[PDB]
């Protein structure tokens, strides 16, 4: 007992007294709680930039025992909204980095797929080289144009499939080959980017004639969005 | 936007009585100011009115 | 499973009570240095001992 | 040694401490890199965050308030029914809007999207 | 150069395995890479004393990436003075590094 | 399942032996209290505390 008088057993009397010596305090956690549904909310746009530092080019002074970054490093994370799921997709990240003589960012390792051409972006740069955080945006912000257009053409094809308006299909990644499937006749599309350019139809059937098949073509011809409404018109004439 | 804010779907005597609107508002706005300058010079109230009037122009 | 983990923070419940018991213990043997003019010091009374011996 | 890094830390530990490429931790420094650089006199303001215990349903109502022109500034209100346990999210609608952009703000409620409003409002 | 608790022996470990694979977990014995290699030449140059100096440096095997994962595991190698592109950055990717770059040798 | 089995087997490793030097340390505080001077002890006494802590465990 002569011991547990100059020791102290306050820890274990109080349980409040325990949490830090084992560590997030209840006033700094619900202050940072605030912090995060904040980072979320800056995230709807879409487009944000992350600090980020390479492990290998970080060297010391020795002076005072501080860290410095020789190689900035910035990060771009692109985000993208679908509607039928009212899910975020997988996001798409871009690094750059600076280089050492002519201090300009350039691209150094990106996660975006190959048809899209990040690099030839890069290179629209009016200078050829990103110089401020505002070049980089004007990048940034065309990359998430295509991604959002590539996957605007996706989920309005499967939303026919859905409604039961034709039957199933198959299409491509970029969404440009799609097989239009509905009755007996077998349709084929080349769309553009968010534009439909041209339209195919393959089967033949005996009452169907080579002068129908060229004006339900040009007929198909219009806006993707467009499409559903001229395809109730066209198709009720065939069996009307 | 009229369409909506119309509530009766019709809109032919708004812009019929739109200037009667227009010209019965202003010369109440003339007595209103009359009184007001009456009363006091209201630097504060023709500062708060040009800086109205500097909005409006704005949007 | 979950007994088992609930028994694992009771590893480290205690280890970083007595820790802090341990590193009160290695600091309180180190305002004794300082209290002390020597360190070196004559045997230990044989009755004191025996209290210790007492002591459970 | 080891060293456990929260949230909340010092810059020179987390520095030394890194061996692996992720985003820093801190995140004091991550904000000023999103509110400073990315979007600039961009004010975002969180009114209230409650729980729906019974759904497990989150609801949040945020405000935007834009600084590109201090004599003209226009605010608008934002509110959101989150799923809080998948990545969907029920339903949206705007509490108010600003008398000076009412009219062209009415033209984005026909896109009927979160992204697609928020950012064209910023551009 | 002048070279235990298992606590510490486990992250020595785990350092290594982020560093040539990218995640502590792996993806897909557990020395193997995502995809193996045959043949890498990377040619690494320098200016010290305002000259040039330059050293080639060849490899062979089968998981050329996989296989230095193990050489850090020995200890025979440094691990924290490993550069990118021999960490296994630009797989199957034979070119020159020039002033702390890589560029595409055809 | 077996993940924590070989965990607790080193945890109550090294819970064991910190368990032993926390009980003899701290019978130096009570000694030391009482006789500043005397840190140094006889053999014997040393390891006649050694008996106490074999029937305690």
């Amino acid at each position: 007992p002569g011991v547990a008088d100059l020791l102290d057993t306050d820890i274990l009397t109080s349980p409040s007294k325990r949490k830090r010596k084992l560590d997030i305090s209840t006033s700094d956690r619900s202050e940072l709680e605030d912090y995060i549904v904040l980072e979320n909310v800056y995230r709807m746009f879409g487009i944000t930039f992350f600090p980020l530092v390479d492990p290998i080019d970080l060297k010391i002074k020795d002076a005072s025992g501080e860290i410095f970054v020789d190689r900035e490093m910035l990060g771009i994370r692109l985000e993208v909204f679908s509607e039928r799921t009212s899910q975020f997709e997988k996001p798409h990240y871009v690094l750059l980095k600076k280089r050492i003589k002519s201090n300009s960012w350039f691209l150094f390792k990106h996660t975006i797929p190959s048809f899209i051409d990040v690099q030839g972006i890069f290179d629209d740069t009016n200078g050829g080289l990103v110089i401020s955080h505002d070049d980089a945006y004007l990048f940034a912000k065309r990359v998430f144009l295509q991604l959002v257009e590539v996957q605007k053409r996706r989920q309005i094809f499967k939303d026919l499939e859905a409604k039961k308006i034709i039957h199933d299909l198959d299409l491509d990644l970029e969404s440009s080959m799609v097989s239009f499937f509905v009755k007996d006749i077998k349709v084929e599309l080349f769309v553009k980017q968010n534009e439909i350019v041209s339209c195919s139809i393959l089967d033949d059937i005996h009452d169907f004639s080579q002068n129908n098949k060229s004006k339900w073509e040009i007929a198909l011809l219009g806006s993707l969005d467009d499409l559903e409404l001229k395809l109730n018109h066209s198709f009720a004439t065939i069996f009307k | 936007s009229i369409k909506e804010a119309s509530e009766d779907d019709d809109i032919s005597e708004y812009f019929a009585t739109y200037n009667g609107k227009l010209v019965v508002a202003l010369e109440e706005m003339k007595l209103l100011l009359e009184e007001a300058v009456k009363t006091f010079g209201n630097s504060p109230e023709k500062r708060e009115k040009i800086k109205k009037i500097l909005s409006e122009l704005k949007k | 499973k979950d007994v088992l983990d609930v028994y694992i923070k009771n590893l480290e419940n205690q280890i970083g009570n007595k820790r802090y018991f341990l590193k009160q213990a290695q600091g309180a043997i180190d305002e004794i240095t300082k209290r002390s003019l020597d360190t070196e010091g004559k045997p230990v009374n044989s009755e004191v001992f025996t209290e210790l011996l007492r002591k459970p | 040694r080891v060293e456990r890094i929260n949230g909340l830390t010092n810059l020179q530990k987390e520095l030394v401490t890194k061996y692996d490429t992720l985003p820093l931790l801190n995140m004091n420094l991550r904000l000023s890199y999103l509110r400073d650089h990315t979007y600039p006199h961009l004010q975002v303001s969180v009114q209230s965050r409650d729980r729906v215990h019974n759904d497990g349903i989150e609801v949040l109502v945020v405000n935007y308030k834009f600084c590109r022109n201090t004599m003209n500034p226009f605010e608008i209100q934002f509110k959101m029914f989150y799923k809080f346990e998948d990545s969907t999210l029920l339903k949206w609608e705007i509490l108010r809007i600003s008398t000076n952009v009412r009219l062209k703000a009415k033209q984005l409620l026909a896109t009927r999207n979160f992204q697609k409003c928020l950012l064209s409002l910023y551009e | 150069l002048n070279d235990e608790e298992p606590e510490i022996r486990r992250l020595r470990l785990e350092k290594n395995m982020i560093k040539f694979k990218g995640s502590a977990n792996g993806v897909m014995s557990r020395y193997s890479s995502l995809v193996p290699i045959e043949k890498v030449g990377f040619t690494l140059k320098n200016e010290i004393n305002s000259r040039i100096i330059t050293i080639k440096l060849k490899f062979n095997g089968n998981d050329i990436f996989g296989g230095l994962h193990e050489l850090c595991d020995k200890n025979l190698i440094n691990i924290d003075k490993v550069p990118g592109w021999l960490a296994g950055e630009n797989g199957s990717f034979s070119g020159t590094i020039m002033n702390g770059d890589f560029q595409r040798e055809q | 399942s077996e993940k924590q089995w070989e965990r607790i087997q080193q945890l109550e490793k090294e819970h064991v032996e910190v368990y032993r030097e926390l009980l003899i340390t701290l019978d130096r505080l009570y000694l030391i209290r009482k006789h500043n001077h005397a840190v140094i002890l006889s053999h014997t006494q040393q390891r006649l505390l050694e008996i106490r802590h074999q029937l305690q465990i």
